[PDB]
RNA sequence: UUACUUAUUCAAUGAAGCGGAGCUGGAAUUCAUUUUCCACGUUCUAGCAUUCAAGGUCCCAUUCGGGGCUGAUCCGGGUUG
RNA sequence: ACUGUCUAAUUAAAACAUAGCAUUGCGAUGGUCAGAAAGUGAUGUUGACGCAAUGUGAUUUCUGCCCAGUGCUCUGAAUGU
């Protein structure tokens, strides 16, 4: 793998020759929805400290 | 005052100054001469009936060389003593424990011309 | 402001790998550091006898300043000073028919333990400064008591190194004054009165005080809060 | 006589443990600040067979609190855990199967396993397959916890010692007969060397205290005292009763 | 001189001052190596009467032997 | 008989958060007023967490950069039992 | 019971082993064992569904009475040695 060019050991994507386009796909789903839920989890506690 | 800030829990040895050697007298006071110079590298040509066939046909000089010499020192010794550029050198240790080198010369030099320049036919 | 955004980190446990803090409290020292620290610690936790405890009853900084100011006036002759005086007296005895006495009588501090102890036994020293730092303390534990026996006033002062500086040694561990110029007899008398008031008058009641037995601050905290939660309700 | 076999067991030449294929020492996380002040969350990445052992092991990866790296610990898989589960290790963690908690923070009757003896020795008790201890009570002053060990022996231990909730997987293993000398061979092939242990009564008087005679018999009492000597301890050491146990052994 | 006072004082090994020193020093010597270099004699007169003189090339080594 | 930790013994850790006090939070009841106790950033999810840390503030001589405090409470240097 | 093993060079067996059964020690400051010692080791990268010590020898059906003797063992006893 040191004699061949870069395009034999990669695909053109994030996580190219490491992950497999379906584990990359669920990685983007999971990163988006939890960090969006963390935006919900911030302000849903900002009503409990505003109403206690 | 105050004490210094340590961001690690490990103590390692300080990088102290280590001085170079400045002796009051020489190590052995006379440098040795060249242990494996060009007359000691190649000792003697090999003139057996099949070694003589390599001189005529193979463009190869069969030399007996020193047991300490490597292929760089034999490529440099043949070039020094005979002023001949060398293609490749193949060496073996003979079953009487001495070394034999198959020095191949380039195509510019005729090994049979150098063979009777050295003085063996 | 413009495109630079204040994003604070969350260094609570579970998130956001902790920043580099001062772990000098938790650094695994070399073995000589730990031995030299817990040696002091062990000499504090143990109940010390009163004839060792009298050291760390050291002289106060103002009186120490005055004492080293007086003792700087009688610093002994240095090596180049001895060379210049040896030339200026050897020529004098050889030609000027002197009896090796065209050099005046020196006034200097006396030092070295055998010299100073022999001067105290002869009742010849007028003041004795005693170091508190000496690592075999058996060299100097008899120096208070002997000074109380002989009527020589003595002061335990911080620094064998500071005693060594006044005498051009490295350390000297004791220093004495036996003869003093008459321009300094009053200052020597006031310093001796302060030193008697601090050391020699206090000796026969200091001689009974066992020192040490001082707990560490975790055990100190534990003991005080045990006293404050049990009794004080 | 000569040196008998269980005295050769301790010199450790061929009687050491056959430890090539082991995955590692099964251990809890060390008591750092997160484990005793709040919690921390790891992921179980793999449930894996460890040779020489009946229980499966679980690689659980954690985030290093002080350095940007990952730390993989090798727990014993409690029954029910699955790869991909989030495991919560710490004082203020929740009472779920898989979460390792200190014993002071669990109610009485909690079924934990891999429970420490001293707080910080990373897992000592209830550690073979199927086993578990029962937290039976707390003494909150001088803070201690009475638990019941798998042998039925009760034990008071520290309330800061940790343990993972649940019982250890692979249980009910020994209910299947081996049926073969081959299965006992391959069983002890990855543990040590004591499979074919010839009865001491069939040996010679050099080889054992039981050997010899024109019949195969022990000759003297097979119950040997505790204050006996290495070389004599062949039989039932310090046996306080013998014969078939009829009645409730089953200590209260 | 001081060496007579030290010579007599190192004979009272049951007195309080010497047993406190023996406890502190027997901890400290136990903390170091079995054979380790001593920078100076702890008994300077006992060393001195056994032949020691404080000049270069006279060396003190402390050493620890198992009893019994 | 039961207490101490400093001898001794055991254990863990690239000796990382120990001990004491504070800060706001609230349970909490005030016979004067705050006399005490618990907290004191993480739990749908097989993602992610690193460049003295961004920001707030003060210097340097503004060129690109560099430093101090804070962010991240103080105190004791007993690594923790 | 089987498959298996052993007396190389007079005995291959009904002997040994075996699974199965049972008993015992032991919760780590531990059981069993090693070393002349040790800041030393085996079991142990272990933890009672485990390690160690023995007896019996698949399955079916059972395993009776005796603790006086000799052992082992006990939260015991006491005014004997």
């Amino acid at each position: 793998y040191a004699t061949v060019s870069k395009t034999h050991k990669t695909v053109s994507r994030a996580y190219g020759g490491s992950r497999c386009a379906n584990c990359v796909k669920e990685r983007i789903i999971r990163a988006f929805l939890i960090e969006e839920q963390k935006i919900v989890k911030k302000v849903v506690k900002e009503q409990t400290e505003a109403a206690k | 005052k105050a004490l210094k800030v340590r961001t690690s829990a490990t103590f390692r040895l300080p990088k102290t100054l280590k001085l170079a050697r400045a002796p009051k007298y020489a190590s052995k006071a006379v440098p040795h001469y060249n242990r494996l110079d060009s007359y000691k590298v190649i000792e003697q040509p090999i003139t057996s009936e099949t070694a003589m066939k390599k001189v005529e046909d193979g463009n190869i000089l069969v030399f007996q060389v020193s047991m300490k010499a490597n292929k760089y020192q034999i490529k440099k010794a043949v070039k020094e003593l005979y002023e001949v550029d060398v293609l490749k050198v193949n060496t073996l240790v003979r079953p009487n424990g001495t070394k034999k080198a198959y020095v191949r010369l380039t195509a510019d030099y005729d090994a049979l011309d150098i063979a009777n320049r050295i003085g063996y036919i | 402001n413009p495109l630079t955004h204040s994003t604070p980190k969350n260094f609570g446990i579970g998130q956001a790998v902790q920043p580099k803090r001062n772990l000098s409290r938790y650094v695994k020292w070399p073995e000589y550091v730990r031995v030299q620290r817990q040696k002091k610690i062990l000499s504090i936790r143990l109940k010390v006898p009163p004839t060792i405890a009298q050291f760390q009853y050291t002289l106060d900084r103002n009186t120490a300043a005055e004492t080293f100011k007086l003792f700087n006036k009688y610093r002994p002759e240095t090596a180049a000073e001895k060379k210049e005086r040896l030339t200026k007296e050897a020529a004098a005895v050889a030609e000027g028919k002197s009896k090796q006495d065209a050099s005046p009588k020196p006034y200097a501090v006396k030092y070295g333990l055998n010299h100073v102890v022999a001067l105290i036994e002869n009742k010849k020293a007028k003041l004795v400064l005693i170091a508190n730092d000496v690592d075999p303390i058996e060299l100097v534990v008899f120096l208070p008591a002997l000074c109380k026996k002989m009527g020589v006033p003595y002061a335990i002062v911080k620094g064998k190194a500071r005693l060594g500086t006044l005498v051009n040694q490295k350390t000297s561990a004791v220093a004495a004054l036996t003869e003093v110029r008459a321009e300094d007899e009053a200052a020597l008398a006031k310093l001796v009165s302060t030193i008697d008031a601090n050391f020699a008058d206090k000796y026969d009641e200091v001689k009974k005080h066992w020192g040490g037995g001082i707990l560490g601050n975790k055990a100190q905290a534990k003991m005080d809060k045990r006293a404050k939660n049990s009794d004080s309700a | 006589g000569r040196v008998i076999r269980n005295q050769r067991k301790g010199a450790g030449s061929i009687f050491t443990s056959h430890t090539r294929l082991r995955q590692g020492a099964a251990k809890l996380r060390t008591l750092d600040y997160a484990e005793r002040h709040g919690y921390i969350r790891g992921i179980v990445k793999q449930i894996v067979h460890d040779s020489g052992r009946g229980a499966p092991l679980a690689k659980v990866v954690f985030r290093d609190p002080y350095k940007y790296r990952l730390r993989e610990e090798i727990f014993i898989a409690n029954e029910g855990v699955h790869t991909g589960q989030f495991i919560y290790a710490g004082k203020k963690a929740s009472l779920n199967v898989g979460n390792v908690l200190p014993l002071g923070s669990v109610p009485e009757g909690t079924i934990v396993s891999n429970v420490e003896e001293k707080p910080g020795d990373r897992g000592a008790l209830a550690r073979a397959s199927g086993n578990y201890v029962i937290i039976i009570g707390h003494n909150p002053d001088e803070n201690k916890t009475r638990v019941r060990l798998p042998s039925g022996a009760k034990k008071v231990i520290s309330s800061d010692a940790r343990g993972v909730i649940g019982v250890i997987a692979g249980g009910g293993r020994v209910d299947k007969p081996l049926l073969k000398a081959g299965r006992a061979f391959h069983k002890y092939r990855l543990k040590r060397n004591s499979w074919p242990k010839t009865r001491g009564v069939a040996m010679n008087p050099v080889d054992h205290p039981h050997g010899g005679g024109n019949h195969q018999h022990i000759g003297k009492a097979s119950t040997i005292s505790r204050g006996a000597v290495s070389g004599q301890k062949a039989g039932l050491i310090a046996a306080r009763r013998t014969g078939l146990l009829r009645g409730s052994q089953k200590t209260q | 001189g001081a060496y007579k006072y030290l010579e007599e004082l190192q004979r009272k090994k049951q007195s309080d001052v010497l047993r406190f020193l023996q406890r502190v020093r027997v901890w400290e010597y136990r903390q170091k190596n079995v054979i380790h270099r001593a920078a100076r004699p702890t008994r300077p007169d006992k060393a001195r009467r056994l032949g020691y003189k404080a000049k270069q090339g006279f060396v003190i080594y402390r050493v620890r032997v198992r009893r019994g």
